[PDB]
């Protein structure tokens, strides 16, 4: 019964390695940097 | 006719450098591994 261990590993890893999205993922600067607004300001 | 002394020579047809040769005697005159047995879920699964 090595398939049961594999199913358990799959269930664990699907929860562990799942990526966050449209949520607490909050980014720093250098991610939310608008190039257009800086170009306009410098113009 | 052409046979000579018991020899049967009869069956014969009768009718850069440019070397000359004598006639009648020519001489100059698939499968990719699945997870098990690949060494994980054999050290794992904290559930």
């Amino acid at each position: 019964a090595q398939q049961q261990l594999n199913k358990q590993r799959q269930d664990f890893e699907r929860v562990r390695l799942r990526p966050e999205q449209l949520s607490n993922i909050i980014h720093d600067e250098s991610d939310t940097i608008s190039f257009r607004s800086n170009l306009l300001k410098n113009f | 006719x052409x046979x000579x002394x018991g020899r049967x020579x009869x069956x014969x047809p009768x009718x850069x450098x440019t070397x000359x040769v004598t006639x009648l005697x020519x001489x100059x005159x698939r499968x990719y591994l699945r997870f098990h047995x690949x060494x994980y879920x054999x050290x794992x699964x904290x559930x």
